[PDB]
């Protein structure tokens, strides 16, 4: 009951206008700390250069006009709130293919009595990354992720990291792509000064068995019959069958290897 | 113009205009304004439904702002995409000429309460974007009434007809040149002498190449059963004479 | 003007709450007489088993707080109310692919002075029907359509069929598929006591010319060369080309008939 | 705190209205200065003649009933406003495929104290463009992008340009296609005199390596065996195998360049 009186007190639209930012003395900053916890890597799509992942990002910041004096409300330390009705700092993707920018659920935010707000929505993201294919199928791919704010800049909010390596102990394993290493760091532009972002790197590696079995072994078993045609005798009447069929099987393998790889 | 599913998707600009009676004033009293522009969720507008829909909006849904005159004449041009369904006849596949239609009308008012009058009998093509594959011959709109099954009043509607031809050079240079070019190799195997050992290589290669061309021409035509296309009967008779 | 005074009188939101049902006399049923009416069968899709139809769904029922005296409003008998502003029972599909449950347009509704409501919205509907594949291409399919209420049950509303067939005089030829019959049944369940639906059964037939001309004829022409390599004498050195190419054309035709029909 | 007082002072519905426009002194126009800024070429799809891009468009105009003195409000030069509760000009695409005309998000507008308003939303756009194919695949396409007004015209608003190219500052490089030049023109019809548009042209060069490797090298390596059936002696009985295999390989390459290129 008293929590219901508190939630009618806190989100009162005469008291709390949603789309201003919490600051009090002549334009001071707010600090948004964030880190990323992976859940699984779903797919890396090479025909269109797109990585599909599942990621819970944790943001915590510090508001000031969400405060209650907690012995008046019968020793309550911690409420939940719906996150359509409080302020959000907008933290989006920025290298995003297919155009979904916000998060996918808009869950509850936990508000303590100091004003420190913890928030953790889940998302799937279709990030764009540049696939390099020279050592196919043994390569070491690299796909990045930019988190940038959306309507604000460097003199208003300030993204600070918390852990140099993003969290990986909720990971289900991925089958094909094993994860080698996964750091993350803060970038800031020294001649622009309206630019902060936090970029994560994913350094993933192929497991090379299945593509070896299906496209290196029949490729080598076809292309060892190039030198065979001179060891026929000419009187058999069977040269042209062998060398013409070897050329047509080779160009079929060239077109299928060119349908797997991107058109970079 | 989609021939496998029998559809036609157009991007069209529907122009409507009508009168009312409460939206009128005197321009001398309001500092000499004539025409304003109010958004179109705040007035009456009539309900115009494409009857011929197949995966379609079934009404306009962009809701562009409306121009109201002092005398009550309002006008409104909302743009729409529309996904109409038409029936495809294909006998002369190389040089076709199709006729696809649209049927606008009002949904729930009849002729003693609402009334369509078509304005100009052409479809106005002052900013057609030249599609390259098809050219419009004709585009006319005929006024109709029809009496339906439910109710005893009659209902007006306007049927538009689109008569379009296909510019035929792409399927000429890529489909009937190799088919008609390997079709002159069917009668040749009797000239070849029988102690060479190379006759049935030629008969098997011609039969399998015409079978590939018939199973690739079955992609582009629809799967109807009133007609057969005239290229497919020639490919079937050539396959009969090759076996 | 008198139409405006009636439309303002009928939808007073102090008077008329649209979230209740018009029960009188100690919880009688309301009876929703529906009958459906086809417009065109768009497509029967054999590979994913979806039948796409375009249909008009006439529902009419009885209300009791939408009446007037017609002498008091200068002889109106019949007005038009914006649909979805009045009560409506939710009558949807139930065997649905792709999650579109309700109707597509939400048109106007025609109120008499009795309280009888008439309603006719259109829809496109994608039912998921079970394909008989044995006598392909001469077969006779049977597809289902099951209309149930969505939020109510058998103690509250009561579906009644209007006429035993679905109507068909506002339809155009479907070309490839022609109709045989369209019966409609009311199923109640004797055991459950809370289960009414109206199922229509479209029984359709394929016009068999096109798949005959493009499929049965070259299969018969290729399998007529099965018996022919024995009549060919062995000293030409050409038996192997004829029997190898007969087997390769036969297995390519088996895989094409495998990609037309569904994988049941 | 004071920023909430300023937003309460400006957007009062007694003082401000949304549906009218800033035109006084006897039907003056307004000037909407717009320029676009590219993000990435996502795709050029030749087969349906379509082009998918990712454009910020930056609009400035001057709205005279949004003013204050900044000494009353704590030396604020600059606020944000929600972009639905002010006036907008309506600037959309005109040659759009698939119907989606306006911008994506409606991001927040930056309002100064002159009344001069800077605003930029993000958008994705699927424009249609005439594919010039004669030098495939070493070609150089020319894809148009038109912008008009949607409700207004030349006797109420007046579009004007800022600078004569689009901004290529945030253009990430693409992979397949590479830009050369991006001019911008303003057109106007002198027989109508109620028509402005601002059209951008993109002149794109294709990197030619991929289609060379898949399509030009096996075509020249197959058409180098056309005149070689004659030098083959007639005793061996191998002329038909070589010449029939050359004819069927050229027909298979003719159907692949049928299925890639647009059917104009
Ligand atoms: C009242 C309410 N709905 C109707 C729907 C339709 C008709 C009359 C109606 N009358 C026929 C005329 N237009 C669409 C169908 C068919
Ligand atoms: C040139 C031509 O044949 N035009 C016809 C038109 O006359 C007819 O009204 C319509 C519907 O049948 O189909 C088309
Ligand atoms: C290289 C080339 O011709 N580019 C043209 C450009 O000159 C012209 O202004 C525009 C409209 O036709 O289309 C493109
Ligand atoms: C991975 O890609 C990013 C983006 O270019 C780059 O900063 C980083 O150095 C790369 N690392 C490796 C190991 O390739």
């Amino acid at each position: 009951d008293t929590e219901e009186r508190l939630v009618e007190h806190l989100l009162d639209p005469s008291r709390y206008n949603k789309l201003i930012r919490p600051a009090t003395n002549g334009s001071e900053l707010v600090t948004v700390q964030l880190m990323v916890s992976l859940a699984q890597l779903i797919s890396v799509h090479e025909r269109e250069q797109i990585m599909t992942t599942n990621v819970w990002l944790t943001q915590e910041w510090e508001d000031y006009r969400l405060t209650w004096k907690p012995e008046e409300f019968d020793n309550m330390k911690k409420v939940r709130l719906p996150s359509k009705h409080i302020w959000l700092p907008d933290v989006v993707l920025y290298n995003n293919a297919d155009g979904m920018y916000e998060v996918s659920f808009y869950s509850n935010a936990v508000v303590s009595y100091d004003g420190s707000i913890f928030w953790l929505p889940p998302a799937i993201y279709k990030s764009a990354c540049k696939i390099e294919v020279k050592h196919f199928p043994f390569d070491q791919q690299n796909c990045t992720m930019k988190f940038r704010s959306w309507t604000y800049d460097r003199t208003e909010i300030d993204l600070v990291l918390k852990s140099e390596v993003a969290s990986l102990d909720d990971f289900t394993p991925s089958g094909e792509w094993d994860i080698v290493a996964l750091p993350g760091r803060r970038n800031e532009n020294p001649d622009d000064s309206t630019y902060v972002d936090i970029t994560y790197d994913f350094i993933i590696r192929r497991k090379p068995l299945f593509y070896t079995i299906n496209l290196i072994i029949p490729c080598v078993l076809i292309t060892s019959l190039a030198i065979l045609v001179f060891y026929l005798p000419s009187d058999c009447g069977e040269k042209m069958t062998l060398c013409i069929s070897v050329l047509l099987a080779l160009t079929v393998f060239l077109l299928l290897i060119s349908k797997i790889v991107p058109p970079t | 113009v989609d021939e496998k599913n029998q559809m036609m998707t157009t991007n069209v600009w529907v122009k409507q205009e009508w009168h009312d009676y409460k939206l009128r004033w005197d321009p001398a009293d309001y500092e000499n304004v004539t025409s304003i522009r109010i958004p179109s969720e705040l007035i009456w507008r009539p309900d115009i439904v494409l009857y011929n829909n197949a995966d379609g909006d079934f009404a306009v849904t962009h809701l562009t702002k409306a121009h109201l005159f002092h005398d009550g004449r309002v006008q409104w041009t909302p743009p729409a995409i529309y996904k109409s369904s038409c029936s495809i006849d294909v006998t002369f596949f190389p040089f076709d000429q199709q006729n696809c239609t649209m049927k606008f009308g009002s949904w729930t008012y009849d002729k003693a309460k609402i009334d369509l009058v078509n304005m100009h009998s052409r479809v106005d093509q002052l900013d057609f974007w030249e599609s390259g594959e098809w050219v419009i011959v004709d585009a006319v709109g005929t006024y109709n009434t029809r009496k339906y099954e439910c109710c005893a009043e009659i209902y007006p509607d306007i049927t538009y007809a689109f008569v379009i031809r296909r510019l035929p050079l792409f399927y000429t240079i890529n489909l009937i040149i190799p088919c008609l070019l390997i079709s002159c190799l069917t009668v040749l195997v009797f000239y070849l002498p029988s102690e060479c050992g190379e006759k049935i290589t030629l008969c098997i290669s011609v039969l399998l190449s015409l079978t590939v061309f018939l199973l690739l021409i079955t992609e582009i035509i629809p799967s109807t059963s009133l007609v057969i296309p005239l290229i497919g009967e020639y490919l079937l008779f050539t396959m009969i004479f090759v076996t």
